[PDB]
Parts: C-alpha cells; sequence; structure tokens
RNA sequence: UAGCGCCGGCCAACUCCGUGCCAGCAGCCGCGGUAAUACGGAGGGCGCGAGCGUUACCCGGAUUCACUGGGCGUAAAGGGCGUGUAGGCGGCCUGGGGCGUCCCAUGUGAAAGACCACGGCUCAACCGUGGGGGAGCGUGGGAUACGCUCAGGCUAGACG
RNA sequence: CCUGGUCCACCCGUGACGCUGAGGCGCGAAAGCGUGGGGAGCAAACCGGAUCCGGGUAGUCCACGCCCUAAACGAUGCGCGCUAGGUCUCUGGGUCUCCUGGGGGCCGAAGCUAACGCGUUAAGCGCGCCGCCUGGGGAGUACGGCCGCAAGGC
RNA sequence: AGCUGUACCGGAAGGUGCGGCUGG
C-alpha cells in the first residue's frame, strides 16, 4: 500500500520533470498543498491548482523548465535538478535551530515542518524555530 | 489554409508508425490514418518562413537534403532555381563532421573536369581515358550540387528527419539549425524549425519547396 | 595561449598473425588559468602522434568554469560509471587538495582553493571524465535566479 | 663534538669496481646465472639533525560493517514455498490532550585538559588571570506543522 | 462427486478492518528408510561375452508412517504508486474493427548497468518490512547442540 | 556435451540408475 504520501509526490514530480511533461496530477492533502505552496513561492514550479479527477479531488501541478538548448541532446536544463526526502517513516529526522542544514551554499532550499507551519531553511532560521526536515530541493 | 488542404499535406502515416513525441501535432484520427492539425502547421510555417527569410536577407547559405525516391527530381529543380547547394542522391556519411575530406573529393572532381576540357588529353591511351571517364561520372553523380559549398553551410533543409537521421545528427553536432518537413513518425525535439507535413505525396513537397524557394529569391 | 600537461601515457597491445601490435594512448588536459579547461584522449601508433591528437581533441571539447574568488561556487558530487568525485569550495589561502588527475584538471581551470575526494573505482580515465562532468554541471547565483524568477 | 637512514617504482635523490640464481636484499611488486641505477665497497647526492633508524600496539588511508557513507541476475550475497505470533510501518476531513518534536528562562554540566585574549620565566615548552563554548539532564512557561493518543465523519486501500 | 484459488460486469453494503513478518505450524521433484501388498516393461549393485550387447535383485507402482535435499533458477523476496510506444498470443466485457480489464512473450523512449543486458511482468524513479555478504583455499570441514531407526539435515 | 541432488561400485586417471538446468 501507500506508506509515504509525501515521498509519493516527490517521486511523481521527479518522474514528471525527467520526461518534460507540462503538468502532473497528485492525490489531495492539506500538507501536500502547503509543500506545493512553498515550492511555488520559491519559483520551482509554474504553479498548482485544485481539480477533480472522475469524482476524487486532485491537484494539478504545472512544471517549469529552462529554454531549449543547442548542440546534441537539446533537452532544456531542469529547474528541479534534485529533490530528496529526508525524514521517512521508520526513521524521522528532527533538527534544532542550530542544526538547520545549508543546501548548496544557499543555492538550494530545504523544507522544515516547524511549530509555526511549513517554512524554508531561510525563514525557519529567521523565525528562530526548528522542526522536522521534510525534504531538500536544489 | 485553403492552399494546403488540396495538396494532401495533412495526411500522415498509419497508427502503426506514429512517433509519440509528435502527438502534440495530431488533430484527430479517421479511417485508420492520422491527421495533422492545419492551424499549428500554419503558425509553425510562419515562424520557420520568417527565419528562412531573415537568413536569406543576411546572405546565408542553406543546404537541401532530399533522398527519398519521389523527392529527388523536386529537390534538384527547386535547388537549381537558386544559388543554394543540395544533396539528392545519397548522404555520404561525414559531409559535415569530415568536411575537409569531402572537399578533397570536390577538388579531385574539379581537376578531372578541367582535365577533360584540356588539349593535353592526347596522352593517357584510350583505356585509361575510359577509366577516368568512369571515375568522373561517379564523382559527378554523387558530388554534384555539394560542389557549391566553399565552406560549412549556415542552415540545413531536410525532407525527412528520420530517413536522413545521420544528416540531422551531424548538423546538431556542428550547431547547424535544422529545417524539416516532418510527419507522424518523426521526432520534433531534434529539429529547431519544424514544418509538420507530408514526406510522401509529391504534391505536398512540390508546394512547400516551391514556396520556400520563392521566399528565398524574393528576399535577395 | 594554452598550456599543456600530461595526465598519463599508456601502451596497449593487440594480437595479430603471430605477433603483438602496440598502440599508445595519451590523456591530455589544456587550460589558460582564467576559467576555461579542456580534456582529450588520443590514440596513435607513436607517442608524439598520440600527444598531438589528444591536444587536438582537447582544443574543441571546451568547458567554462564559473570561477569566483578562485573557488567553486558550491559543492557537488558526480558519478561517472563506477567512479565518484566530490568537490567542495574552500576559503582563500587553502590550496588545491586533490589527487594527481583532479589537481592537474583543476589547476589549469584557474581553481586555487578546493577540497576534493575520489570514491569507488579510481581508474584515471574515468576520474578525469567524472571531474570534467562535475565541472560542466556547475552554476552560480545569477544562473539559478534567471532560471527560477526570469 | 657530527651523526643516522636512504638513493628501481611507490618516494626526494646516480656512476664505477667485487661476486654470477652463490654470497645476499626484500614493506608490496620483485632484484641476483657477465651488465646489476635493487647484493657488498667507494665516489657522489637526498632527508633529518644530538639525534636517526628498527620492532610491538592504536587510528587513519579502509566508503574494507557503508547512520553521515556500500551492497545481493552472472563477481560473496534473495530464505525451496505458503499461513501466521511478537515486532516494525501505515489512506483523508474536522476537533480535544500536548507524550514525542520545537522554542524561551533558569539550575547543573567541579578543578585541571580543549578554544580565545592578555600577562610572568632573556623566547618557547611551562605557568598564571579573565572570557566564553559545551553533548546531556532537572524545574517553570509557550506552539500545534509532523509523529502519538482519544473522539467524531468519508470512500480512492481492503473485504463482501 | 467433494473442494481451493482467480478473473470480469453491476458500482449494491462495511468505513482503514492494510503491508511485511524473527520464531512456530503446514507443504515440499527425485533419490532413500519402516510396516504390509504388488510386480508387465525398464533398470543401480551383480552374473556372462568383444574388449557396446544378453540377463538380473533392490527400486520405479499402491496404503499408511518417516526422510526434507537440488542448476528447489527468472541464478531476480513481498506489497503499493509513477514513468513513450509497437507487435504476437490466452481468456473476459462493451456502443464492434474499434474501445476497455486480467495473464503469457518479443522489439524498444527516458532511465539504470562494469559490461552482457533490463526496460508498465524493471535489473528505472521511490516508500515500508524480512532474509543474506565482508578475499581464495582449508570447508559446508572439526567440536557442541537440535532433529532422525539409518543414510544424513539445520 | 557439461554441471548438479541422491544411491551404489571385488575390472574406479572414474562408471551407472532416478530425476533437474543451460551456466552447451
Amino acid at each position: 500500500m501507500l506508506t509515504d504520501p509525501i515521498a509519493d509526490m516527490l517521486t511523481r514530480i521527479r518522474n514528471a520533470t525527467r520526461v518534460y511533461k507540462e503538468s502532473t496530477d497528485v492525490p489531495a492533502s492539506r500538507f501536500k498543498e502547503e509543500i506545493l505552496r512553498i515550492l511555488a513561492r520559491e519559483g520551482f514550479i509554474k504553479g498548482y491548482e485544485r481539480v477533480d479527477v472522475d469524482g476524487k479531488p486532485y491537484l494539478r501541478v504545472y512544471l517549469k523548465y529552462g529554454p531549449r538548448r543547442q548542440g546534441p541532446d537539446p533537452r532544456p536544463e531542469q529547474v528541479i535538478h534534485h529533490i530528496r526526502r529526508i525524514s521517512k517513516p521508520g526513521r524521522r529526522v528532527y533538527v534544532g535551530v542550530k542544526e538547520i542544514p545549508r543546501v548548496r551554499r544557499g543555492l538550494g532550499i530545504a523544507i522544515l515542518s516547524t511549530s509555526k507551519g511549513v517554512l524554508t531553511d531561510r525563514e525557519a532560521r529567521k523565525l528562530g524555530v526548528g522542526g522536522e526536515l521534510i525534504c531538500e530541493v536544489w | 489554409v485553403k492552399e494546403l488542404l488540396e495538396a494532401g499535406v495533412h495526411f500522415g502515416h498509419e497508427r502503426k508508425r506514429w512517433n509519440p513525441k509528435f502527438a502534440r501535432y495530431i488533430y484527430a484520427e479517421r479511417n485508420g490514418i492520422h491527421i495533422i492539425d492545419l492551424q499549428k502547421t500554419m503558425e509553425e510555417l510562419e515562424r520557420t518562413f520568417r527565419f528562412i527569410e531573415d537568413l536569406a536577407m543576411r546572405g546565408g547559405t542553406i543546404l537541401f537534403v532530399g533522398t527519398k525516391k519521389q523527392a529527388q527530381d523536386i529537390v534538384r529543380m527547386e535547388a537549381e532555381r537558386a544559388g543554394m547547394p543540395y544533396v539528392n542522391q545519397r548522404w555520404l556519411g561525414g559531409m559535415l563532421t569530415n568536411f575537409k575530406t569531402i572537399s578533397q573529393r570536390v577538388h579531385r572532381l574539379e581537376e578531372l573536369e578541367a582535365l577533360f576540357a584540356s588539349p593535353e588529353i592526347e596522352e593517357r591511351p584510350k583505356k585509361e581515358q575510359v577509366r577516368l571517364k568512369h571515375e568522373l561520372e561517379r564523382l559527378q553523380k554523387y558530388l554534384s550540387g555539394f560542389r557549391l559549398l566553399k565552406r560549412l553551410p549556415d542552415a540545413i533543409f531536410v525532407v525527412d528527419p528520420t530517413k536522413e537521421a545521420i544528416a540531422v545528427r551531424e548538423a546538431r553536432k556542428l550547431f547547424i539549425p535544422v529545417i524539416a518537413l516532418a510527419d507522424t513518425d518523426s521526432d520534433p525535439d531534434l529539429v529547431d524549425y519544424i514544418i509538420p507535413g507530408n514526406d510522401d505525396a509529391i504534391r505536398s513537397i512540390q508546394l512547400i519547396l516551391s514556396r520556400a524557394v520563392d521566399l528565398i529569391i524574393q528576399a535577395r | 595561449d594554452f598550456e599543456e600537461k600530461m595526465i598519463l601515457i599508456r601502451r596497449t597491445a593487440r594480437m595479430q598473425a603471430g605477433g603483438r601490435r602496440f598502440r599508445f594512448g595519451a590523456l591530455v588536459v589544456v587550460g589558460d588559468r582564467q576559467g576555461r579547461v579542456g580534456l582529450g584522449f588520443g590514440k596513435a601508433p607513436e607517442v608524439p602522434l598520440a600527444v598531438q591528437k589528444a591536444g587536438y581533441y582537447a582544443r574543441r571539447n571546451m568547458v567554462e568554469v564559473p570561477l569566483q574568488n578562485g573557488t567553486i561556487p558550491h559543492e557537488i558530487e558526480v558519478e561517472f560509471g563506477a567512479s565518484k568525485i566530490v568537490l567542495k569550495p574552500a576559503a582563500p589561502g587553502t590550496g588545491v587538495i586533490a589527487g594527481a588527475v583532479p589537481r592537474a584538471i583543476l589547476e589549469l581551470a584557474g581553481v586555487t582553493d578546493i577540497l576534493t575526494k575520489e570514491l569507488g573505482s579510481r581508474n584515471p580515465i574515468n576520474i578525469a571524465y567524472a571531474t570534467m562532468e562535475a565541472l560542466r554541471q556547475l552554476r552560480t547565483k545569477a544562473d539559478v535566479e534567471r532560471l527560477r524568477k526570469g
């Protein structure tokens, strides 16, 4: 069965990017909505919209790619080069304010589910709180 | 539209052959055949034609690549009615990545052509003359039209991107923009400026190439 | 304008009709110490021919490194076959910390301060290719901003 | 007062004479049967220096027990299969609790050792003064995003 | 005759009742053993010939108990989600030349692999749980323990 | 053809019976 919905979304997005689809569909959840909102704010994806697939609520994610390239293999550069799940069921990862990771010298972002909702590494450090390290994106 | 419809441009190949990557250009399916969306064809044609017009105005060089059985004569006639070179017999592997080597053959053909029109041919007895005749005939058949290229071209025009995949690869490797008259069984991603049309149906190729060459001539 | 040094010379053999035929392979890195590097592999019957061919090849397979304060913008790990390379930025006044192959590649690129590591198979050819691939996959702040925001 | 090791590759530093699978060297590869920069001596040269080498033990290189940071078609590695106990993990929509989790304040975390600053032995080792940092735990007060639990609803898993 | 699993259509009911599984329990080709029957053909060991052929006991068969191994292999643990297609074939359903499920193969996008190759039946991208590896030989050997009448197995 | 579990060799640089696999 489906054990980790968040990992499911991460893999879905990765698989969508790797084949250059304009949009993808995912089962609906509030926490997933929050994650996608964070991603959209940081300009990783073109944006999300709540839709309905044959009765069931879904979210359609519109993806963003780079410009068409030259030479052999003209496939554009990805905007999401690498997305990884940190805290998984069976081994949860919790970090304090002092242990918040820096991803790619600030070129990347990390998602923290803290007491004050879902934040990036920057804003989590700003508000001076720690939480659960959901995933890293760069 | 109204000029493309009668030429059978919008008639593709069967369901058996269609390349998935081309699906974005399919209008609908009827009678076990695929249909290309006329509208999309129209704006793609507009874009590519604008590019070709600009390149012609700047004084660029375009190479014509059509080898398919029915397209040989069309390519020949359409190319001759312009300064642009062409390849219409068979794409020798390495006309671009190995341009120098083929230029050696161009030089050889030039030297032979000069020799046969010289009053020094009274040497080299009849049999050697016949051998040289055979050599000259072969080089003329294969290397005609290509002789115009003093250097690397500025763009490439291909009738079928799949049949002439080697030429596409070479052009991609040497940063040469590609113009293709693709169909249902082609890869859109490998062509910078694509015309979704037909590769069979002499009428379609005639129309497209005639329009292209007229645009070339007009912009000079 | 471009200065040259050798990664490695090797001699390979092939059987024939009662005998051995030897061909020489050269791995050559070229650079300008300004943020541009090239790598080539040349195979020839003779050593000078191999060196010439390798340099000739390297002169086109060209890479621009986005240098800043003579160090890499960000850390990167790259897998090529069974080889792994790890590169990390360093503060000014650290020095090139690398093996023969990575040091040779990075010095010609103008890199002055970096921490490197080799993992898995340590075959020179694959390490060199991995290093080049890692160099090709480097971005700066400006590039990321342009792609994201636009 | 100037000694000790090494000079084939790893690894910095080459030439003569003696012996001819003998005497020997050897950390690995290996060197020695007429050329041997690899044995012994000499000349010369590298490295360190009142020290220089050898042996024994620990960590590293070893991502070679892989939490960071490995794997199991053919290199070592999927149990001969099923049912299932303990255990491990687990759909979405609102609430209550605040155990895990995060934050703030405070107590402790002795002295010496580690770090930083200054200072006393002619300098340094050595020592002194001062300032912090510190994993963890106790007490008091906050938050509910995620895990947990207690209530209610749903049909996309499962079952009929 | 009795009985297990499974698939499709209707979308009618329950409202998370699910996945995996150390031990345990059961099944487990062939060969082999015990208590009884049976024995046409074939055939270990064995009896003869020229140095493969002719015979021939156990065994192969049945009932009830043991034994528990293997190139027990797809040399690929189980469950769920995502990621282009083409072709052949088995079996269902529809508005029937096509559309939609569930199996068995072949070519191949992206991707993975050291390579061979795999590729919606993944050896790809992931999550959950169990089993196993730490250079070759010695060696699946020695001692100990458990199982079995024994060979032997773990 | 090779390999393999098992069961036997008083004409054993291996042989045969019952299977199984292609790593022919």
